[PDB]
């Protein structure tokens, strides 16, 4: 973005993009892997579960 | 801090209990020198034609 | 015993290789000489498959 704005401003350019889209909503799975083991569960047979 | 029993206390057993564990490498054997200096030889080959 | 008993056995006690190296860096260190350690499973004759 700031190279962007950069080329933007100056530079004899006329057009600069970027196809770079970090907007994109994800779900992050965070693992309590103690909690996980704690119950007599396999990491492997969750995420076929899941 | 992998998990490879559950002592049944609660307790976790964990690999830094019964290994060591560090960032090493595949192969520590082979070596390198360049006037008596190690360094790490890259042995270039001449495509064919 | 079923047939399934015999392949379970075979298919377990004619078994591929497995080799390492006895006194190898950096486990042991200025050893004298490096030796390699081979392990085999595998069976060739009928009185071995027998």
């Amino acid at each position: 973005n700031k190279m962007l704005e950069l080329a933007r401003t100056r530079k004899e350019l006329a057009n600069v993009r970027t196809t770079l889209d970090t907007s994109f909503p994800q779900y992050k799975l965070i693992i309590d892997r103690d909690k996980m083991k704690y119950y007599n569960l396999n990491m492997q047979d969750v995420f076929n579960t899941i | 801090n992998i998990i490879l029993r559950v002592n049944e206390d609660k307790s976790f057993l964990r690999i830094k209990d019964v290994a060591k564990v560090e960032i090493g490498a595949e192969q520590y054997n082979s070596t390198g020198r360049l006037n008596t200096s190690a360094a790490v030889p890259i042995i270039i080959n001449l495509q064919s034609g | 015993v079923t047939a399934n008993d015999v392949i379970n056995a075979v298919n377990d006690q004619n078994a591929q290789y497995a080799t390492g190296k006895i006194g190898e860096e950096p486990v042991v260190n200025k050893s004298p000489q490096v030796i390699s350690i081979t392990m085999q499973g595998r069976l060739q004759t009928p009185q071995e498959f027998e």
